[PDB]
C-alpha cells in the first residue's frame, strides 16, 4: 500500500480520495489558519515599535486560502505542521544546520607536529597533545592564553564552540582525552571504520567548531581564519614557543592552506562568497556531512535523509535566500521531505532494481539507464494521476518533476553504482515527464534538464565532472530550484547501495560524527520537524547581553 | 517533405499532431464578440485606436538589410503597436489544450510569437493587434473549454487542483462564475481580476467524455503514457542521441581520426 | 587539409564570394582576418574625454552618484583632444613604426586607442591595453595642463574609477570590449564577454553581420576553452561556417523561402534540405508511420540544425520586429525539431537548455534583463558552446523599438568607437577575403 | 634610442658579456630573449601522468583527501607515455611546422607541453594553454585505452580536478607557472604569480640567475600593469638593468667587497659608489655636521639603491645560510639607508613597507608562511613595484636547509619540467645575447 496514503488521509480529512471534485471559496480565507492568525496578531502589535510603518497585512494582494491550506507531515515523523513552520526564517533547526556546517573546519595536525619536532626541537607526545587540546578549547571560544590585559568573549555566548580530534592511529586514540575525541571505532560500524582508516592511514586531524554567534555576525570565510588564529595561539601556549618566531608562520600556512579541509569553496565574482558558504558545498561533500550512512543499512533511507537536509540547505536557504530572497522556496523544498511521497517513489525504484538487477548488480549501460529511469518515472507519474489529493499536494510542476526524477536517478545509481549514470537517468526522467503531461516545471526549470543528457557523461572543459564533485556552482546548476537537493541524493545513492562509509571525503564524514553538534545530522528530518514544532534550541542567542 | 509533428501511436499523440498541423482547422465551438474579447483581455477599451510603442515602420528610416526585408512583418509591427499578452491555465483533468502543446502549436501556426510554457500557465506576448486576432481563435475553438481553460494574467493556481462543485477549475480570484440558470461559465472579471461592467458569457462546459477524446495530456484513467510505447521510444532516442553527442568520442570518431592523422 | 569538407562562402546579400573553400580556411587557427579581429578586440580601448572632463568638473568620481565636494577640477580636455591624443600616442607606442593607432571619436568627445601588439606580446593577459592606455591618458592630461600634485589623484580616479578599492574599473571613463578576467564566469571566457547589443552597435544593426561577429567570437572562444579540440573541432568549424558565415547560402535561403513563414515552416525546410543532402537518413519507421531519423554525419547535422535555428530566429523575431521572442524562438525551434525527427537538437540540447533559462530570466523577477544585455560570459547564457548567442545578436538588429535597454542606450558610444574597424563591422566579406588568402596554403 | 643611458652587461660570474649597450636593449618591449621567455611561460604546461594514473587508480579525485569509492579506473598511462604524448602533439598543434613542443620528463612520469603561439595569438589570455593541453590529454587517454563512456568523466576529473564546481583546477594533475587570472590580486598581475621557490627550482639554486629571472618577470609585469609608462619607464628599465642584470658589475662588486661584511657595510659601499659616480650629491649640512644628500638623477639613484638592497640580502642571508632573515634585511637596508643619507629608499619606501608586512607574515599567526611561498601576486608582497621579490629568490638559493616549506617540498617537480628551458635557467647570459641582437636596430 502506498507510503503517502496515511499523510494524504490526514491532510484531506473526511474527503473521498478518488473524487476529482471538491469545494472551494468556503474557508474564510486566511482565518482558516492558526499560523496566519498568529502572524496577523503579531503584525498588529508591531505597529507601535514600527512607529506606524505599514507591515504584514493579509488584505494586500492575493487573498490566501481560497483553497484549503495544507498541513505537512515531515517524512518519517509524527509532526504535522503548517508549511509556514518549515520556512527557514521560521525554523531555528534549519538555521542551526546551516550554521553548524558553516562553522566547521578540519585541520591536519601532523604537519604542525613535524614543525614542532624538526624546526623547534620540541617533542610531541599524547600528553602534550592533550594539553594542546585543552588550551584550544579555552582559546577557540575567545579566551586569552599569552598576553596580559586581554579582554575575552563571554563563555555563555559561545558554549557551542569547541575543538575535537580524530586519528586513524588507534594507539594514539586510546591515549587521548576521551572528552575531546571523536572515536571512529565507536561511531562507525566495524566494516565502515575499517574502510575509513584504510584511506586515512595513521594521520591525525582536529575539528574546530567556531561559535555560532560568530558566523551569524560575520560569514563562512571567517571560519578557517578563526580556527587558524587560535590553533596558532594554542601551539604557542601549550609548547612554550617564542610568541612570534619564524616557525610559527608554518603553523599558519598549514592551518589556512596546506592542511585545512573546508566545507565549501569560493564562488565566482557574479555570485561572490568566501569559503564555507552553501554554494561551495559539493553534493558528495554534503552527502558525507549527513550521518545517516553510519546508522542505517537502508540505501533508500540514507539517500532520502540526505535529500531532506539538502532541500533545506540548497533550495530553501541557498537559492531561496542567498541567491534570491523574500517569501522564498519553502515548498519547492518540502516536496522532497514531506508526506512520505518521495519515499514511495524511491522505495518503488529500489525494489524494482533489486528484483531485476540486484543492488549494485550491473555495469552501467545506456540500456540499464533507459530501463530503470523510464519505469520509475512512469510509476511516479501514474501516482499523481491516480490520486487527485496527491496532485493537489504537489501542486507545482517543478515539485513533481524533482521528486519523480530523484526516484529515477537514485534507482539508476542503486543498480549501477555510478552517480553519473544516476544523473543521466534523472534527465531522461525529465524529458519523459514533459512529454507525458505536456508540461514540466516553472519558466526556467529545465535549463539544466535539456543540457543534461549531453553534459552528464561529457569530458569537456566545464561540462565533464564526476557527479559527486559537482555542486551549486557547476554552471548548468548555478541558478534553479528543484535540482540541487535531489542531486545530493543521487551523489549518495550509489555509495549507500555499496555500503560505503563515505562518498567523497572520509575526513568530512568523521568530522560530523559528533553528538555534541546541536543539529542531529544522523536524521535531518527529525531535527527539522523539531524546529517546525519550535522544540529545537539553536546556538548563538544573545539574551545574556541584552535587556529582558 | 511531409511534416510528422510528433511521435506516438495513441489518440493523445494524434490530437497533438492535429493541433500542430496547419492544414487542420480548429472546430469552432462558441461565439465571442470582439468587444467581449477585448474586455476580458483587459488591456484597452473597445473603440479606442491601438497605442504605439514605436513609430510605424515606414515612418522610421532603416539602413539597407536584405535579410531583414525578406521577412514580412506582421500588421501590428508595421503599425508599431505595443506588445500585450494573453495567458491560460489548463486543468490537468483533460483540458483540451495543454502547455507545451500550446507552444508547439503557436510556433507552427503563428508569426511573430513570444510564448512561455510553465506547469501552471502558458503565455503569449504579441503585438496587440495580432494578439486579438490570435486570441479569438484561442477562445472560440476546441482549444478552449470554459470549465477547464482559465484566462488569467496573475494568481494562476489551479491546473493541478480538483475541479469545484460545478466542475469548474479553481480560480483564487474567481474571474468566472457558474451561471446555474443557463449552465454557463460567465466571466465577471478581466484576466487580472478587474470587475467587468458587463459580464461575458463563455457558454457551456464541454463534457468529461468529450474532453477525454480530444485532450492532449496522457492520463492513466484515460490513455496512459505507458500505453504509447512509440512515444516513449522516440523520447529515449532523443535522450540517447543527446548523450552520445555530448560524450562525442564515438559519434565524432572519424573527426578525431583525422585530427590524429599523419 | 586535415578535413575533407569544402564550402562556398556567401555574403550577407546572398551572393557568392568565394567558391570551393576548404573548411579550415575559416578556422580561427588559420584565417588571418579572425586573427586580426581577435587582436584588435584585445588591444582596443575606448576613452571618454568628455566623461573625464565632466567627472572632474563635478568631482563625480567612482560613478553611481558618487560626488566628492571640494575636490572639483576644471580642465578644457575635449577642447584639447588632439594635443592629448598625440601625447597618448607617444606614451603608448613602442616605436614610431608600430601598429599603434589613435583615432578621435565624435569630434574628440571620445577617443579610440589601439595599443601596439608588441606590448600585448609580453603581457600575460589583455588587461594591459586598458591599463597602459589609462596611464597614458592620466599623464597626458596632467602634463598638458600642469595639474597640481594634490589635484592629480582626482584625474587618475576620473579615468580609472574606484580601482584598486574595487577589483575592476568601476565608474571609470575608459572601457574595453572585454571586461577584466577577474569577472569571468569560466576559464578562457574572455571573448564571450561582449553583450549582444555591443555586437549589434558595432555592426550597425545589419542582421547577418551581427550574427557572424557573434559566431566568430563565440566559436573562437571555444578554441580558447579547449572545447574545439580533437574530436570536437570539426563540429565547431562547421558551426562557424554554416551558422556564422552563411556557407553555401543555406542560412540566406532558409530565410528567403520562409519570409512569410513560421518556426515550424523553417524546420520543415531545414529537415527537407538535410534529407536531400544526405546529412540525415531514416533509421526506422514506427507503428504510426512516424519516421525516426539518424545523422549520417553528426557534426554536419549539428551545423545544419544550427543554421535552421538562426533562420527561425530571423523569421519569427523579424516578423514581430520585437526581440523579446528570441529566447522563446531558440527554445521551441529545438523542441519542435527533435519531436519532428527524433534527432538531437542544436548542440545536443544545450542551445535549448540555454533558451529555457534565457526565457525565464528575460520574463521574470529573479535576474537577467532584456535580451540585448546577454553574452557568453553570462551565467544564464554561457551553456551553449557558440550556437545560441548569434541568434540574440540577429534578434536585436531586428528590434524596431520595443526595448527599454535598447542598443543606443547600452551600446551607442561603443558602436561609434569600434564600428570604424572594418573587420568588426563587416566580418563576413572580410573573413572570406582571409579564406581566399590561405586556402591554397592548407 | 629614446634614452641616453648606456650600460655594460656583466655575467653572474662577474665577467663582461656585452659592452656599451643602450638601456632600451634590455627593455621587455625590445629584448627578444625576454619576449621569448614571457611567451614560453604563458604557453608551457606540466602534465603529471603519474599523478593522473595514481588519482584514477584510487579514484583520488579533486585532491585534499578526496576519494570516490567504486569509481576507480586502472590504466597503464605512464607505461604508454610515448604514445599518449604523440597524440597530445597531434591535438595541440596547429600544423606540423609550428612551434608546438612536447617533451617526456623523468621517463614519462611527466610531460612538458608547450602550446603553439598560433593558439595563444587568437586567445584572450594564457589559460588557453592549460585548457587545450587538458582536453588533449583527456582525449588522448580515452582514445588510447578505449575508456568506457561511464568511466570517462573520471579521467577528465583526474586531469583538470574539481573544475568547474571550483573556479580553478583544484586537485588537478596538470599545472602552469601562471595561475588562472580569476585568482589575480590586481589587474595585469599574471607574470607576478610565481612563488620564489619555483624561480629557485627553475634556476637550480643559482643566486643571481634566480634574482634575475624574478627581476625580469616583475619588471615585465610593471609594463603590463602600466606602471612602467611615461615618466616612470626609465625607473623600471634601470631597475631591471642594475638590480636584475648586474649592470656595470655593480651588484657583483658590492657583494665581493662585503663578503665578510654586514648590511651596514654594504650601505656604506653603495653610498660611496653613488657619490663617486655623481648619482647623488650633498644638498646641505646640518648643525651636527650631518650631510643631507640629494639625487642628481632620481631613477638612477633608485636603481643604485635597489642594487645595494639585493647585495645586502645576499651578504646577510648568505652569512646565515637561512632565508628567514630576508624580510628583516630588506626592511633595515632601506631603513638604515634613509637615515644614513636623508635620501628616499628603494621604490620610495615601498620595498621597505613590503618588507615590514613580509616580516610580520613570516613570523606570526595571522597568515603568510615561509619566505619561499611569496610572490608578486601575494597580498603581502605585491606592494613594491618589482624591487623586493628578487631578494626573496636570492635568499632561497642561499638557504641550506632551515625551511619546512623548502624548494624541494614545494617546487621539486617544477625544476624537473622547466629548468631545461635555457632562457629560464640562465636568463642573464641569454638576455645579454638578446641585447646584442637588437642594440643597433634601436
Ligand atoms: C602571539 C603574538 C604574535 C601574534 O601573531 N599575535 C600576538 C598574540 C595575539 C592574540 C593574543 C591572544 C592570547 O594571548 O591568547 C590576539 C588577541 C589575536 C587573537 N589570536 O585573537 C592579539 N595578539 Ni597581539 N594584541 C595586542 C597588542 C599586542 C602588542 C602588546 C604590546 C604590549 O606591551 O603589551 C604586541 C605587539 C607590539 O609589541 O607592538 C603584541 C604581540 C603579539 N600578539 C604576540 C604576543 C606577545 C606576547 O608574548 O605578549 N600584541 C597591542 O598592542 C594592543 C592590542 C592587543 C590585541 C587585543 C585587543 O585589541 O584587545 C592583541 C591581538
Ligand atoms: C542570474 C543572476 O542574476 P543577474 O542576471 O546577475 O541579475 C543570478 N541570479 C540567480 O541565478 C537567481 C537564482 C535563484 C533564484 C531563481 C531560482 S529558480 C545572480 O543573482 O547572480
Ligand atoms: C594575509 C592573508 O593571509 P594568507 O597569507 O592568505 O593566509 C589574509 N590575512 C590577513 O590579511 C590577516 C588580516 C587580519 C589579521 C592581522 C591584523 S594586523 C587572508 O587571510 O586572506
Ligand atoms: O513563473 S516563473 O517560472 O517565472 C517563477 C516560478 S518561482
Ligand atoms: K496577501
Amino acid at each position: 500500500k502506498k507510503l503517502f496514503l496515511k499523510a494524504l488521509k490526514k491532510k484531506f480529512e473526511g474527503e473521498d480520495p478518488d473524487e476529482k471534485y471538491t469545494n472551494f471559496y468556503c474557508f474564510g480565507g486566511w482565518e482558516q489558519s492558526a499560523r496566519k492568525k498568529e502572524f496577523t496578531e503579531y503584525a498588529k502589535k508591531a505597529a507601535e515599535k514600527r512607529g506606524g510603518i505599514p507591515f504584514y497585512n493579509p488584505d494586500i494582494g492575493v487573498p490566501l486560502g481560497q483553497r484549503k491550506l495544507m498541513a505537512y507531515r515531515v517524512s518519517g515523523t509524527d509532526a504535522y505542521v503548517e508549511g509556514d513552520d518549515l520556512h527557514f526564517v521560521n525554523n531555528a533547526a534549519i538555521q542551526q544546520m546551516v550554521d553548524d556546517i558553516k562553522r566547521t573546519v578540519i585541520v591536519g595536525m601532523d604537519t604542525a607536529h613535524a614543525v614542532l619536532e624538526k624546526r623547534l626541537g620540541v617533542e610531541v607526545t599524547p600528553e602534550t597533545i592533550n594539553e594542546y587540546m585543552e588550551a584550544i578549547n579555552h582559546a577557540l571560544p575567545g579566551g586569552a592564553v599569552v598576553q596580559e590585559h586581554m579582554v575575552e568573549v563571554h563563555p555563555g555566548l559561545v558554549e557551542d564552540c569547541y575543538a575535537k580530534i580524530f586519528t586513524g592511529d588507534d594507539n594514539l586514540a586510546d591515549e587521548l582525552d576521551k572528552r575531546i575525541l571523536i572515536d571512529i571505532n565507536k561511531e562507525f560500524p566495524e566494516e565502515q571504520a575499517e574502510q575509513l582508516k584504510s584511506y586515512i592511514g595513521n594521520r591525525t586531524y582536529q575539528v574546530n567548531r567556531v561559535p555560532t554567534i560568530v558566523v551569524r555576525t560575520c560569514d563562512g570565510g571567517t571560519v578557517s581564519r578563526w580556527s587558524a588564529m587560535q590553533i596558532g595561539m594554542s601551539f604557542i601556549s601549550a609548547y612554550k614557543l617564542c610568541a612570534g618566531e619564524a616557525a610559527i608562520a608554518d603553523f599558519s600556512y598549514a592551518a589556512k592552506h596546506a592542511d585545512v579541509i573546508e566545507m565549501g569553496t569560493i564562488m565566482p565574482a557574479r555570485r561572490a562568497r568566501g569559503p564555507n558558504e552553501p554554494g561551495g558545498v559539493a553534493f558528495g561533500t554534503f552527502a558525507d556531512i549527513v550521518q545517516t550512512s553510519r546508522v542505517s543499512d537502508d540505501p533508500a533511507n540514507v539517500s532520502l535523509e540526505v535529500i531532506a537536509g539538502a532541500a533545506a540547505l540548497y533550495d530553501q536557504v541557498w537559492l531561496g535566500s542567498y541567491m534570491s530572497g523574500g517569501v522564498g522556496f519553502t515548498q519547492y523544498a518540502t516536496a522532497a521531505y514531506t508526506d512520505d511521497i518521495l519515499d514511495d517513489f524511491v522505495y518503488y525504484g529500489m525494489e524494482y532494481v533489486d528484483d531485476k538487477y540486484g543492488i549494485c548488480g550491473t555495469k552501467p549501460t545506456m540500456d540499464v539507464v533507459r530501463d530503470i529511469s523510464t519505469e520509475v518515472t512512469l510509476y511516479s507519474l501514474e501516482q499523481y494521476e491516480e490520486y487527485p489529493t496527491l496532485l493537489e499536494d504537489h501542486f507545482g510542476g517543478s515539485q513533481r518533476a524533482a521528486v519523480a526524477a530523484a526516484a529515477a536517478g537514485c534507482s539508476t545509481a542503486f543498480a549501477t553504482g555510478n552517480s553519473n549514470a544516476g544523473i543521466n537517468g534523472w534527465y531522461l526522467s525529465q524529458i519523459l515527464h514533459k512529454e507525458a503531461h505536456s508540461r514540466l516545471g516553472f519558466y526556467g526549470y529545465d535549463l539544466q534538464d535539456q543540457c543534461g543528457a549531453s553534459n552528464s557523461l561529457s569530458i569537456r572543459s566545464d561540462e565533464g565532472l564526476i557527479h559527486e564533485l559537482r555542486g551549486p556552482n557547476y554552471p548548468n546548476y548555478a541558478m534553479n530550484v528543484g535540482h540541487q537537493p535531489e542531486y545530493a541524493g543521487i551523489a549518495q545513492a550509489p555509495h549507500a547501495a555499496r555500503g560505503d562509509a563515505f562518498c567523497t571525503n572520509p575526513l568530512i564524514k568523521v568530522a560530523f560524527a559528533d553528538k555534541d553538534l546541536a543539529f542531529d545530522f544522523t536524521s535531518p528530518r527529525k531535527s527539522i520537524a523539531a524546529g517546525a514544532l519550535r522544540e529545537f534550541m539553536p546556538e548563538g542567542e544573545r539574551d545574556l547581553i541584552i535587556p529582558a | 517533405y511531409k511534416a510528422q509533428y510528433t511521435p506516438g501511436e495513441t489518440q493523445i499523440a494524434e490530437n497533438r499532431r492535429k493541433h500542430m498541423d496547419p492544414d487542420y482547422e480548429f472546430r469552432k465551438l462558441r461565439e465571442v464578440s470582439d468587444e467581449d474579447l477585448v474586455k476580458v483581455l483587459g488591456h484597452r477599451n473597445p473603440g479606442e485606436s491601438y497605442k504605439s510603442v514605436h513609430p510605424p515602420l515606414d515612418e522610421m528610416d532603416f539602413e539597407e538589410d536584405i535579410v531583414r526585408d525578406m521577412v514580412e512583418p506582421i500588421q501590428g509591427a508595421k503599425e508599431g503597436v505595443r506588445v500585450r499578452y494573453i495567458q491560460f491555465a489548463d486543468s490537468m483533468y483533460n483540458a483540451p489544450a495543454q502547455p507545451y502543446d500550446r507552444a508547439r502549436t503557436y510556433m507552427w501556426r503563428y508569426r511573430g510569437v513570444d510564448t512561455g510554457t510553465l506547469s501552471g500557465r502558458q503565455v503569449i506576448e504579441m503585438r496587440e493587434l495580432d494578439l486579438e486576432g490570435v486570441s479569438k481563435e484561442l477562445v472560440e475553438t476546441e482549444l478552449f473549454d470554459p470549465a477547464t481553460t482559465g484566462i488569467r494574467g496573475a494568481t494562476v493556481h489551479g491546473h493541478s487542483l480538483r475541479l469545484d462543485e460545478n466542475g469548474l477549475m479553481f480560480d483564487a480570484l474567481q474571474r468566472y462564475v457558474f451561471d446555474e440558470e443557463k449552465g454557463h461559465v460567465v466571466y465577471v472579471k478581466d484576466q487580472v481580476g478587474r470587475p467587468l461592467d458587463e459580464p461575458v458569457d463563455m457558454g457551456q462546459p464541454l463534457g468529461e467524455d468529450e474532453l477525454k477524446k480530444i485532450t492532449t495530456i496522457y492520463r492513466k484513467d484515460n490513455i496512459a503514457m505507458r500505453d504509447d510505447k512509440e512515444a516513449i521510444e522516440v523520447v529515449e532516442n532523443i535522450h540517447t542521441g543527446r548523450t552520445l553527442g555530448g560524450f562525442g568520442m564515438d559519434v565524432f570518431k572519424d573527426d578525431l581520426r583525422k585530427r590524429l592523422g599523419d | 587539409p586535415m578535413y575533407e569538407d569544402r564550402i562556398d562562402l556567401y555574403g550577407a546579400d546572398g551572393k557568392l564570394l568565394e567558391e570551393d573553400v576548404p573548411l579550415e580556411a575559416i578556422s580561427p587557427l588559420k584565417n588571418p582576418t579572425i586573427a586580426n579581429l581577435v587582436s584588435d578586440v584585445k588591444r582596443s580601448v575606448a576613452v571618454n574625454l568628455a566623461g573625464i572632463e565632466g567627472s572632474l568638473r563635478k568631482a563625480a568620481l567612482g560613478g553611481k552618484s558618487n560626488f566628492i565636494p571640494g575636490r572639483e577640477v576644471e580642465l578644457p580636455i575635449v577642447e584639447n583632444a588632439e594635443a592629448i591624443a598625440e601625447k597618448v600616442k607617444k606614451l603608448v607606442q613602442t616605436s614610431e613604426d608600430d601598429d599603434t593607432n589613435i583615432r578621435l571619436i565624435n569630434n574628440g568627445q571620445q577617443i579610440l586607442v589601439q595599443v601596439p601588439t608588441t606590448r600585448m606580446g609580453v603581457a600575460a593577459d589583455y588587461t594591459v591595453s586598458a591599463l597602459v592606455t589609462g596611464a597614458a591618458v592620466v599623464q597626458a592630461i596632467i602634463d598638458e595642463f600642469d595639474v597640481d600634485m594634490f589635484d592629480a589623484n582626482a584625474v587618475k580616479t576620473a579615468v580609472m574609477g574606484r580601482y584598486p578599492q574595487t577589483v575592476d574599473f568601476t565608474g571609470a571613463n575608459l572601457s574595453t570590449l572585454l571586461g577584466p578576467p577577474v569577472l569571468l564566469e569560466g576559464l578562457g571566457y574572455g571573448l564571450r564577454n561582449i553583450m549582444a547589443n555591443h555586437v549589434v552597435a558595432i555592426t550597425r544593426k545589419n542582421t547577418l553581420n551581427a550574427s557572424a561577429l557573434s559566431s566568430i567570437l563565440e566559436q573562437t572562444a571555444m578554441f580558447e576553452t579547449g572545447d574545439a579540440v580533437g574530436a570536437f573541432e570539426r563540429m565547431h568549424l562547421l558551426g562557424l561556417a554554416y551558422q556564422g558565415l552563411n556557407a553555401n547560402n543555406l542560412l540566406f535561403d532558409l530565410v528567403k523561402e520562409n519570409g512569410k513563414g513560421t518556426v515550424g515552416t523553417v524546420i520543415a525546410s531545414l529537415v527537407e534540405r538535410a534529407v536531400e543532402d544526405g546529412v540525415v537518413k531514416v533509421a526506422r519507421e514506427m507503428n504510426s508511420g512516424y519516421k525516426v531519423y539518424e545523422p549520417a554525419d553528426w557534426a554536419l547535422w549539428n551545423a545544419y540544425a544550427a543554421t535552421g535555428l538562426l533562420a527561425a530566429t530571423i523569421v519569427n523575431v523579424g516578423a514581430a520586429r520585437a526581440a523579446q521572442g528570441v529566447a522563446s524562438t531558440v527554445l521551441y525551434y529545438n523542441d519542435i525539431l527533435e519531436y519532428e525527427t527524433g534527432l538531437p537538437g542544436v548542440d545536443f540540447g544545450r542551445a535549448m537548455g540555454t533558451a529555457v533559462g534565457f526565457s525565464f530570466f528575460s520574463h521574470s523577477i529573479y535576474g537577467g534583463g532584456g535580451p540585448g544585455i546577454f553574452h557568453g560570459n553570462h551565467v544564464v547564457t554561457r551553456h551553449s558552446k557558440g550556437f545560441a548567442l548569434p541568434c540574440v545578436a540577429a534578434a536585436m538588429c531586428l528590434d524596431a523599438g520595443t526595448q527599454m535597454f535598447s542598443v543606443e542606450k547600452t551600446s551607442g558610444l561603443i558602436g561609434s568607437v569600434y564600428s570604424e574597424i572594418d573587420y568588426f563591422r563587416e566580418p563576413i566579406v572580410n573573413v572570406a577575403k582571409g579564406a581566399a588568402e590561405v586556402k591554397d596554403q592548407l
